[PDB]
RNA sequence: AUAUUGGCGAGAGACCGAUAGCGAACAAGUACAGUGAUGGAAAGAUGAAAAGAACUUUGAAAAGAGAGUGAAAAAGUACGUGAAAUUGUUGAAAGGGAAGGGCAUUUGAUCAGACA
RNA sequence: GUCGAAUUUGGGUAUAGGGGCGAAAGACUAAUCGAACCAUCUAGUAGCUGGUUCCUGCCGAAGUUUCCCUCAGGAUAGCAG
RNA sequence: CGUGGAGGUCAGUGACGAAGCCUAGACCGUAAGGUCGGGUCGAACGGCCUCUAGUGCAGAUCUUGGUGGUAGUAGCAAAUAUUCAAAUGAGAACUUUGAAGACUGAAGUGGGGAAAGGUUCCACGUCAACAGCAGUUGGACGUGGGUUAGUCGAUCCUAAGAGAUGGGGAAGCUCCGUUUCAAAGGCCUGAUUUUAUGCAGGCCACCAUCGAAAGGGAAUCCGGUUAAGAUUCCGGAACCUGG
RNA sequence: AAACUUUCAACAACGGAUCUCUUGGUUCUCGCAUCGAUGAAGAACGCAGCGAAAUGCGAUACGUAAUGUGAAUUGCAGAAUUCCGUGAAUCAUCGAAUCUUUGAACGCACAUUGCGCCCCUUGGUAUUCCAGGGGGCAUGCCUGUUUGAGCGUCAUUU
């Protein structure tokens, strides 16, 4: 259990920290487990979500499905994957609000930053 | 866009005054065109601009009157050290440790000495 | 407003409030080049002032009023 | 009163510029409470009281 | 203590065919003439607020305390009582359960959990675990949301790493002799918990 | 010019909606007009000092 | 006649606008606002007032400065600006 | 060492759970009332997700009627569950200046248990 | 009824609560006047009126003594559990 | 017996449907109440040994909220009064135009302002609500547009009064008083032709400020113009003040 | 015999109880010392590409700089090079600035967007009139400076 007496067990003030997150907060929040393909390769779990990474669907209704983030919408706390969507009856058509702890990062999209979080981490990257 | 400040600093006093002149002349603009259309969002980042070009102009001056107010007494009161009002009175630390002659021997002669107790 | 401009060679400016009727005469000249004989005043009922700048008969207010894009 | 002093006059202009409804796109961003506006006064109902 | 009392309200009195508790004065809002101070008006306050110098701890004579957990102790020998509680003591090889001290230095809760298995407390391991369920009450958003069962107790003379490597096994918990709480040794007032004695501990309790 | 109404296109309205939106707010109101002249009526009419024109 | 017809004459405003609380509860004779007090030095208030206390103190404005003060003094009243790190 | 119903930052409970808990869980000292000092409320809840009803027809329209979305419209922005007063429809019975109750059995409707 | 004067009335102004003002009626002082209005002391005090929330079993009264500025109330004894 | 929470236990029940609600359906109990069936419903909850309390309602001219009977009833009756046709519209006793008939009768039911309101003015659209009938009309609803000054007002002056200063009381909030027991101030130019203003004689003693859109007061008229502004805008003809 | 009244169940109404929730309250414990003439607390008026209010801000107006993180904001439009980068963001952090008219509020007033004066600079054929621009002009008290007042007072002298 909990040691330290700087840190919360209190229910309303973990709820009230989630909703209330800002932006730079939620980043952490969004993150999604890498493949079993990525992990042996960048020695590493998890990664925030980006907005180019490529996911595959592990739970739901749409399970199986797999595509490329489109947005991160982070006051939603949704990612949205195109590949994966919904038809309206009109015909037009709408994105499905998924969460990325439900997805897999298959395909991670690197820059200097990028290949800056992995190294912190404990990876190694080819 | 808009105009980036570290690219600005480089710039010498009457350089910035003569940019700042173009970028009013811009709104004139853009303040005209935005009644003739129904939405002008590019009016946002070059007002956005006129105030980056005032920080750094404003920002030289204060640090040219640092230097001829420099290392010495009486320095215009809103580049003194701000603190707060109780903080100002508040005697310095060197009006503070002031000791009479007398102390200051019996300081000297009796200080708290250091000891413990085993044997 | 524009049946002025196209006629009586009005223009007709959303002016600052601390504005007075020497500092406008002096920045309608400054600006778009022009003279002046009247300056005419009047707080807008939504807290905004208007300024009807009568240009000199050598001048034509809708000759500049295009200049700085609109007409 | 029909010759006015110009903080009364400036008091009337804001209460011109809150007169109007909601704009409705306020109604369709996440999260909101908010139905319609519920300040809104009328010459006819509520005397500002200057 | 200022709720239900920040009003001004008097009586309207009688004459006006009306009860004569105290209403709001004033007008135009539609608080305005309502009930006020009562116990039987709506905001009015309580009867009989509560306060804080309520008795709150309850002394107990330390030689009547003392009484308790002595008592509490010489029942978790006599096997009938422990099976009472629950505590599948039914393969244990005998009671009171005496452990080599060993168990004091174990270092991991991995290590830990295969040493009460492996005496044979296993069986009130799982006991925990499949009991969990939420809480009847509000007093699942107060903080007491999940509850569950008590598993064996494991006494101990010295620690080394013994308290910290069973502290995470659920229902689980360690005392030393020089303790040994009574709110640990008969919990609900139930008297006869299943506890797993160390050899150095099993002497010093003389 | 842009015709108010065309501003409320480019915002993302539409000449449809802005009835549809605005006969539920036109109306929603009504349901606090209706809340207040109904618990109004009940406590309104006591009056502080009320002389009886005539009683006997 | 005390009630609905004298109702009628009932048009001169006894008070208008303060300046320092906004609130018109300035009285035009008396020359002083019946809330905050202007033009006293210090502002109206009594110990009987507790709901009109709370009403006005601080914390129910905007407070341009004092809002910043609690950040400013964990940090030590600091002067001059960060340096760099890097990324 | 002591005091602290303000301030800042934290952790907690055998506390209240939207008529309760602060007056205020919501754009609450807010809307509103008064000349003023002052007085001062009401107001939480679709769904996992708007996927918030395209399309057809009658009607001037609101909507209706079908199709459609959804696990469910017995969730349609009057939206979780949806009680009681009270009401409309259908069915049953009753009725000579009230109605309603107790004991008793007949008549009508219903109910098991049991047997076997 | 009175209607050229002890007239009628607008605005400015002065007088504020045991105070003001009154050609006087205890009149008027923001529908409040034999002591205004608003908040606190205040959940003022009441020997006086009203109310006091589930079952069932066993037992079961008193309106009388003495004293009290005591007589719409208490102490005391008696009856009762 | 029942209710809201706490400790224990039944390795209790539950999206294969917890809780709740409706149920002249069944069972147990002397009773408070408990157990089951069916219907609606959707995420939590009980039995028992114990702990604790903001723990049980039919009334208090009880508090809050909601709703009845009365009842399609009381009434929607002052200010003389309307009618035909056409146009619009889905719809006209009520909107619009014409035609009639009337009325206020200039101490007006007209043409303008003061206090007060604050956008009610004007245009276009729209008719859910409001207009105690109706409504295509609206002082409503949604969107817009509109108030132009050297001369008109304020601003200035003082009235009745208010109110700093100097002082004087008062534990103090503040009170007295308004030129008062006060060292209360800046002018007119001569002296200067190093330079501008030293030094010069004389003076003048009223010595804050506030207080009137009806009192005092520098000066503007005619004609035309707008959907809505004009002694302000236009054209013309004047005038005052400071320099 | 219908209507009608009344009782009950069904489905549907009017109404919002009940149950289940909870980014709020409430009480107790722990740590901390931090408002303002260097203009506070409060007030008014303004600021958005489309905002009425709440939160944010001040004509640099939902923010400017700086710093960290490292690719959004999102109702829609938009921006895209700003995306292996001195760099997105209603982001955190905040050390440098801005800070309208006011307010202890200070040139004097103030039911007025009234009325001054002084110094520097600018225009109009102007040291004096008018305009524009910048910096000023409160009271009490303290230490010092300079200029003084008084047969209060001591000398100097002629």
């Amino acid at each position: 259990a909990k040691q330290s007496l700087d840190v919360s067990s209190d229910r309303r003030k973990a709820r009230k920290a989630y909703f209330t997150a800002p932006s730079s907060q939620r980043r952490v929040l969004l993150s999604a487990p890498l493949s079993k393909e990525l992990r042996a390769q960048y020695g590493i779990k998890a990664l925030p979500i980006r907005r180019d990474d490529e996911v595959l669907v592990v739970r739901g209704s749409k399970k199986g499905q797999e595509g490329k983030i489109s947005s991160v919408y982070r006051l939603k706390f949704a990612v949205q994957v195109d590949k994966v969507t919904k038809e309206k009856v009109n015909g037009a058509s709408v994105p499905i609000n998924l969460h990325p702890s439900k997805l897999v990062i298959t395909k991670l999209h690197l820059d200097k930053d990028r290949k800056a979080l992995i190294q912190r981490k404990g990876g190694k990257l080819e | 866009a808009g105009v980036k400040a570290y690219e600005l600093r480089t710039k010498s006093k009457e350089q910035l005054a003569s940019q700042l002149v173009d970028l009013k002349k811009e709104l004139a603009e853009l303040k005209v065109q935005k009644l003739s259309r129904p939405s002008l969002p590019k009016i946002k980042t070059v007002r956005k601009s006129i105030a980056c070009v005032l920080t750094v102009i404003n920002e030289q001056q204060r640090e040219a009157v640092r230097q001829l107010y420099k290392g010495k007494k009486y320095q215009p009161k809103d580049l003194r050290a701000k603190k707060t009002r109780a903080l100002r009175r508040a005697l310095t630390k060197f009006e503070a440790s002031q000791v009479t002659e007398k102390q200051r021997k019996k300081q000297i002669a009796f200080p708290q000495r250091k000891y413990a107790i085993k044997a | 407003a524009m049946k002025k401009v196209e006629d009586g060679n009005i223009l007709v400016f959303q002016v600052s409030m601390k504005a007075n009727k020497y500092q406008i005469k002096k920045a309608v000249k400054e600006l778009y080049e022009v003279d002046v004989l009247k300056v005419n005043t009047l707080v807008r009922p939504n807290g905004t002032k208007k300024a009807y700048v009568r240009l000199t008969a050598d001048y034509d207010a809708l000759d500049i009023a295009n200049r700085i894009g609109y007409i | 009163a029909a010759q006015k002093s110009f903080r009364i006059k400036q008091k009337m202009a804001k209460a011109k510029k809150q007169n109007r409804p909601l704009p409705q796109w306020i109604r369709l961003r996440t999260n909101n409470t908010i139905r319609y506006n519920a300040k809104r006064r009328n010459w006819r109902r509520t005397k500002m009281n200057i | 203590e200022k709720a239900g009392h920040q009003t001004s309200a008097e009586s309207w009195g009688t004459g006006r065919a009306v009860a004569r508790i105290p209403r709001v004065g004033g007008g135009g809002t539609g608080r305005s003439g309502q009930g006020a101070f009562g116990n039987m008006c709506r905001g009015g306050r309580m009867f009989a607020p509560t306060k804080t110098w309520r008795k709150w701890n309850v002394k107990v004579n330390h030689n009547e305390k003392r009484y308790a957990t002595a008592s509490a102790i010489a029942a978790t020998a006599v096997a009938s009582l422990v099976l009472a509680r629950g505590h599948r003591v039914e393969k244990i090889p005998e009671i009171p359960l005496v452990v080599s001290t060993d168990l004091e230095s174990i270092q991991k809760t991995k290590e830990a959990v295969a040493a009460l298995k492996a005496v044979g407390a296993h069986s009130d391991l799982l006991k925990v675990l499949k009991s969990k369920k939420l809480r009847a009450g509000k007093g699942k958003y107060r903080n007491r949301r999940w509850t569950q069962r008590r598993g064996p107790l494991v006494v101990y003379a010295e620690d080394n790493g013994i308290v910290k490597a069973l502290r995470n096994v659920p229902g689980v918990e360690t005392a030393n002799v020089a303790s040994l709480n009574l709110l640990q040794l008969a919990p609900g007032a139930h008297l006869g918990r299943f506890v797993i004695w160390t050899e150095a501990a099993f002497t010093k309790l003389d | 010019t842009i015709t108010a109404a065309d501003r409320r296109m480019v915002s993302g309205v539409t000449e449809k909606q802005y009835k549809k939106g605005m006969k539920k707010m036109q109306q929603l109101e009504k349901n606090a007009i209706n809340t207040q002249i109904r618990r109004e009526i009940k406590r309104v009419n006591f009056q502080t000092h009320y002389r009886d024109e005539l009683l006997q | 006649g005390k009630g609905t017809p004298s109702f009628g004459k009932r048009h001169n405003k006894s008070h208008t606008l303060c300046n320092r609380c906004g609130r018109r509860s300035f009285h035009v004779q008396k020359k002083t606002c019946s809330s905050c007090g202007y033009p006293a030095a210090k502002t109206r208030s009594y110990n009987w007032g507790a709901k009109a206390k709370r009403r006005h103190t601080t914390g129910t404005g905007r407070m341009r400065y004092l809002k910043h003060v609690s950040r400013r003094f964990k940090n030590g009243f600091q002067t001059g600006s960060a340096s760099k790190a890097s990324a």
